[PDB]
RNA sequence: AGGGGGAACGCGGGGAAUUGAAACAUCUUAGUACCCGCAGGAAAAGAAAGCAAAAGCGAUGCCGUUAGUAGGGGCGACCGAA
RNA sequence: GAGUACCGUCGGUCGGAUAUCCGGCGGGAAGCUGGGAGGCAUCGGCUCCCAACCCUAAAUACGUCCCGAGACCGAUAGCGAA
RNA sequence: CUUGGAUCACGGGGCAGGGAGUUCACCCGAGCGGCGAGGUUAAGGGGGUCAACCCCGAAGCCGCAGGGAAACCGACAGGUCC
RNA sequence: GGGUGAAAGGCCAAUCGAGGCCGGCGAUAGCUGGUUCCCGCCGAAUUAUCCCCCAGGAUAGCCCGGCCGGAGGUAGGCAGUGGGGUAGAGCACUGAUUGGGGGUUUAGGGGGCGAAAGCCUCCGGCUCCCUGUCAAACUCCGAACCCACUGCCGCCGUAGAUGGCCGGAGUAGGGGGGCGGUGUAAGCCGUCACCCGAGAGGGGAACAACCCAGACCGGGGUUAAGGCCCCAAAGUGCCGGCUAAGU
RNA sequence: CCGGUAUGUGAAGCCCGGGUACAACCGGGUGAAGCACCGGUAAACGGCGGGGGUAACUAUAACCCUCUUAAGGUAGCGAAAUU
RNA sequence: CCGUACGGCUAACCCGCGGAAGCGGGGACAGCGGUAGGUGGGCAGUUUGGCUGGGGCGGCACACCCUCGAAAAGGUAUCGAGGGUGCCCUAAGGUCGGCUCAGGCGGGUCAGGAAUCCGCCGUAGAGUGCAAGGGCAAAAGCCGGCCUGACUGGACCCGUAACAGAGGCGGGUCCAGCCGCGAAAGCGUGGCCUAGCGAACCCCUGUGCCUCCCCGGUGGGGGCCAGGGAUGACAGAAAAGCUACCCUGGGGAUAACAGAGUCGUCUCGGGCGAGAGCCCAUAUCGACCCCGAGGCUUGCUACCUCGCUGUCGGCUCUUCCCAUCCUGGCCCUGCAGCAGGGGCCAAGGGUGGGGGUGUUCACCCAUUAAAGGGGAACGUGAGCUGGGCUUAGACCGUCGUGAGACAGGU
């Protein structure tokens, strides 16, 4: 499925219609400074059976996109609607 | 499970223990302490069968 | 000079599983049952390198509240002070 | 008042959570112009204290015994045992 | 028990004695009673004819103001109709 | 969870695929058994969704007790305003299905006068007329019947309707009878909501649910279902006809 | 199972850089065993199949190539305590 | 300046001789302590789902959409019938304008002509992004132009789930904001309508604000709103097997087992008449198609019994039925006689002995008047036997990594 690189849409910060660049969100790993990770690490210590579920082999064949739209005037980004599923995703002019 | 024979041998029971009380003594050389350079001499008195040596001993 | 004995109460160490979570592994049962050592008519604690917060208090122990609160926790079942 | 305060890592325990206490291992001070605490760590102020030695009654817990009492049972009951 | 018991479905030789919704903690309601924008004491103290009785003790808890994760903000004691 | 075993899971004080004694321990179980006086008022359910759920639970539905409120409600019927596509019927669409005629004559194999796809026929398709048949997943048609609403009749209701709040439950194996799908059938799965379950009495010879009929107590009468030769209360009843096989 | 090996991967620790008035934290490098790689071993566990075709008339595939796969049941025994 | 390995040494440490002092050998290795990775059924704790005409193998009726079932409002189940979805698309999305399809016939190309050219008829017999049903013609279809309303902040309502309760998920009617198309009115919150999807805790990203224990700063944490990362057993555990050494609690809610029901199958028959029989349907035989009885074979079902008895066969003992094998009496014949076929009445009496096999049955032998067949809880274990079958021991073959298993053999 083809998709444009730029689109004219409403900007909630400027409160008018402007041209927006389309970007995909890049995932990143768990931060060690976070409280959930602190708790996981302090419950993984010592003599203990594994304390949490461990789902291996859990991968939907098709995922929803996570798109962001960045304005050229204001420099800020937002999201536009919910995400839709499709295997192929090309950005074109 | 249950134990093996070689595991039961390690605990040291009569079923696995050597009857050394039946044997002639241990066979060892005289110590160097007494043989600094003295070169003692001896004479054989008797030849004897030992049940724990696979070889005959001499006194 | 010591050893041994003494119902319950006392001090210091070692330490489960049934069970509940409608299965179960973190958890719970539980610092529990049981085990080892050491004292007395009471033992232990005890005279701030503390608590607090623009005000101040003045060793320790016990009762009533604070409170099923702060907080912990497959943030589930539950646990739980000052 | 030194292998101490403190730093890191492992194990246990705690409501103690990046902020509970105990222990092992590796490092390791100042010491009166000195030192510590104030719930993540560091900086500056303000407040409060002086560890790493010792002793201490009363207010409390119990009842193998003793005294007194009872909307307790009344010999298949009441402690197993009148 | 069961859709279904006179059943070839289970329990049933006779008599007398024993024998099964109890206590605590929190919560939701009600039938009565006291005080009432306020209500109520706990531990404990004093007195006495000394476990009954009388007088103190409002610490705390609930209610009179709510909304909000929080910082924070902060309302008719009566205008009209059926 | 150790011993011993020329190995059989054999033996370890009548106890062994992990001894015996006491303790944890009044372990736990959605599974089985039991649960103590009388009368009186009311009175069910086994069906929807969810649960490692199917011998168990929760949320609703169906019962009971109390209160609020204050003027209507609707298990039946009549007339109307609208809705529907079943039974039946039929071929107007989709698909099937006999045969005889009138045509184009052909995409196409056998071909025949084919001096070679050929002009002519020829078995074949398609096109109108007859003729004979069909449909759970067809319809040019189309009931009885059911549903919603308005008005009226009827019935209930100020001795308190529709409704609302508070509280206490039980029910999560249903069965007979009628209808529908399935199945050789018996049976399986649903549906209606009359009965049994939870219902005495009078009859069918006896019969859970077929017929009459719903029950405080003591009495007197008339009928119902059915019956009237004896068993057995009541007719060896009346008129016309049939049967000769104890049918 | 055993042995060997250049490279690769590989935890803590150590080093370098960035960051933090210090730390927590981020990226890279090095990094033993083991894994990977290369070889030996069946009186180790185990395996010993497939076809597409047959020379002289009735049956023979008894001989020879093949492509599947590490290889393709040898001597003996056989309706067997195995049919 | 930091490391790593190689060589050597002795004084720590270790081993041996010793009554001890000391001697000899090894040696900064080992051993001991702390920490980090691997291997590890040697040892433990657990899990190994459900529906199901018993259970298992099989399948998914375990999440969704359409038609029939389904009974002309609504609602209605079965391992009921017929099928589909777990996507795709920057256009197949929005709007404006213009146009009209399939097929057939008549002309012209031509192997059918697959398609291009011409005219006419033609209510859709076409097409729609994809199943089925429904909708649609100056269109919702075809050809083109301009666009991104496939948007932000928010309300109310309907369905999943009637009546009668719901987290999450779909959908509908609108208010504001900023925009697109269009002359304008008007339409536009994805796809003509109905499928294409998912809790809590935790993490990632965006954006502007609140907050961290006496106060103020810095780094780093916690909070509110929005979008993504998954659980198909699809209202969401992190998860492999054997028991024939097996135990506990239950179940006739559920099999083997006899009984009840049923009779497809089984045993025994009938009707009609194609024919075969030298000719002649019917001495005898009798197709195809139709109608039955019995309950003695096997199946189907699951009403009865889960410690009633759970067994097959044989021996022994008694009794009944007739659909009659012999014995008594009759009829027809393709009955000369001797014998044979077929049928009627009759159940009084008879129906035996042996070989192999656990056998019933079937097969064979010699006799015989003939050596019939069934029922009685597949008659009969408080009558016998114990050969088979169906516990615990053991061997073979095959299957399995293995523990093991085999309506296979011993
Ligand atoms: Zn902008």
């Amino acid at each position: 499925m083809k998709y444009p690189k730029q689109i004219r849409t409403y900007c909630p910060f400027c409160k008018r219609h402007t041209i927006h660049k389309v970007e995909k969100v890049k995932k990143r790993p768990r931060s060690e400074l976070s409280a959930g990770q602190r708790r996981f690490r302090r419950k993984l210590k010592g003599y203990t059976g594994f304390p949490r579920p461990n789902p291996a082999g859990r991968e939907k064949p098709v995922k929803k996109l996570d798109l962001r739209f960045r304005c050229t005037v204001c420099g800020k980004a937002h999201t536009r609607g919910q995400g839709f599923r499709v295997k192929k995703f090309e950005l074109v002019e | 499970g249950k134990s093996l024979i070689q595991q039961r041998r390690g605990k040291g029971t009569t079923t696995f223990r050597a009857p050394s009380h039946r044997y002639r003594g241990a066979v060892r050389y005289v110590p160097l302490n007494l043989v600094q350079e003295r070169t003692l001499r001896g004479v054989v008195e008797e030849i004897l069968h030992d049940p724990g040596r696979t070889a005959p001993v001499a006194r």
